[PDB]
């Protein structure tokens, strides 16, 4: 009855090929058979314009759990990114993110990218989910800054 | 006061080519 | 003057307002018509929060300009 | 793996520490695995929680602790960053993704982190990480002021 | 089913082309065709699907294109 998931998982899909944010990338991946895992999408979130990410496109995978669309996907740098709000493990946090807090089922893929994008370079100091970007950023942020544009360069096009 | 005026796409196509000759 | 609001759905909605009407009512139309929320949604003008008590004239906005609206949200 | 051991780590006291004799140190340090950072600070953890100012207590203490992180910081391989990292997750200074239970008394592993620091052993790379979570705001500090003070007055030095 | 498909073509400033192509063609021909609408150069740009680059060899059913799929295509200029 998780069908459900695959139904919903293949209209985001069709209407992600259609019209999708301008260099951002989503794709499903496929099976060891050649068929689509709806299930497991890899995905690349690009550096905005104006902000010391610009020009990195940023590997994040899109772990989609059966009961999808009442819970969340699991979103995951590959490799995790130095950023305040991204887990060692490279597991994004962000409120949109979690069953218990802002997400909802009708939060499409589209907007799910379009968030991360935004915490890049707009991330909550107060709640960090790493000890090493918020230690540089709160102490150094000529070493933050520095380190954030050797990433977006690591990780250009 | 509010008016509605109207609702189109953000992206729209612009122009329409024929690449099939 | 004329504004557009540019969603996350492809799509643009314009809508006509005074200079001197807050953008409270456009927000809350906007929604209206997307069946839509404000605690679930916010409004950027050129980058910057857009409050409710805000007017095109003293955000020095004209005609046909482009209100962004994005999906609320904060990391942790 | 001696029973008097597993009985203190299972429900420590300052008493059962003193009891296991002047071989403390090293018998605590055989029995945890230095090789998986979150049972050296599980280890870590149960030894400074028994932390008492008295010096008897405050060296049984201080010596299990250089015998367990001496034995784990040697080895090439354990992440000290993770060690660190789940420290502050315990202590519920940084959030979790797999959401812990923080431990509610500080004042033992802080006056127990405040004497690792000044040692040879510890990475100095790590510093700069607990100054930063150590000087945050958080409640549960804000209760061991002396404590909390000390450790960053600690970590100043020099 | 049809010989050929609708493929449109997204540019930075969220400008739109569409193409009809047969899904056999070298994706050469709409390279060349948005280049000459654009009146830009082949060097200039690049072209991508799924975030793959776009080779002037492959066609669209290599590409496992379907109608109505969107192009992107990114400036190669840097200002120093």
């Amino acid at each position: 009855m998780s069908g459900i998931a695959l139904s919903r998982l293949a209209q985001e899909r069709r209407a992600w090929r259609k019209d999708h944010p301008f260099g951002f990338v989503a794709v499903p991946t496929k099976n060891p058979d050649g068929t689509m895992n709806l299930m497991n999408w890899e995905c690349a979130i690009p550096g905005k314009k104006g902000t010391p990410w610009e020009g990195g496109l940023f590997k994040l995978r899109m772990l989609f759990k059966d009961d999808y669309p009442s819970s969340p996907p699991k979103c995951k740098f590959e490799p995790p990114l130095f950023h305040p709000n991204v887990y060692p493990s490279g597991t994004v946090c962000l409120s949109i993110l979690e069953e218990d807090k802002d997400w909802r089922p009708a939060i499409t893929i589209k907007q799910i990218l379009l968030g991360i994008q935004e915490l890049l370079n707009e991330p909550n100091i107060q709640d960090p989910a790493q000890a090493e970007a918020y230690t540089i950023y709160c102490q150094n942020r000529v070493e933050y800054e520095k380190r954030v544009r050797a990433q977006a360069k690591k990780f250009a096009p | 006061d509010i008016q509605f005026v109207s609702e189109g796409p953000l992206r729209p196509v612009l122009e329409y080519i024929d690449l099939v000759s | 003057i004329n504004l557009k609001v540019a969603g996350q759905d492809g799509s643009v909605v314009q809508f006509k307002i005074k200079r001197h009407t807050p953008l409270s009512k456009l927000m809350k139309a906007y929604c209206e018509r997307q069946g839509l929320s404000m605690r679930q949604i916010r409004f950027r003008f050129d980058g910057q929060p857009i409050n409710e008590t805000d007017t095109p004239a003293q955000l020095e906005m004209e005609d046909e300009d482009t209100i962004d609206v994005f999906q609320q949200q904060t990391g942790g | 793996p001696p029973a008097d051991v597993s009985t203190f780590l299972a429900f420590p006291s300052p008493e059962k520490l003193l009891r296991l004799g002047p071989k403390s140190s090293v018998l605590i340090a055989q029995q945890t695995d230095t090789s998986d950072p979150e049972k050296v600070v599980s280890a870590f953890l149960k030894v400074s929680s028994v932390f008492k100012d008295e010096a008897t207590v405050r060296m049984a203490v201080q010596d299990a602790v250089d015998a367990l992180m001496q034995k784990a910081f040697n080895s090439s391989s354990f992440n000290s960053n993770t060690f660190l990292t789940r420290l502050l997750v315990h202590m519920g200074l940084l959030k979790s993704e797999d959401k812990v239970k923080a431990i509610a008394n500080l004042y033992g592993p802080l006056m127990a982190l405040n004497h690792m620091v000044q040692q040879d052993y510890f990475p100095k790379a790590l510093a700069p990480l607990l100054l930063a979570f150590v000087t945050k705001p958080n409640s549960a500090l804000e209760s061991c002021s002396f404590a909390r003070h000390s450790l960053l007055q600690t970590l100043y030095k020099v």
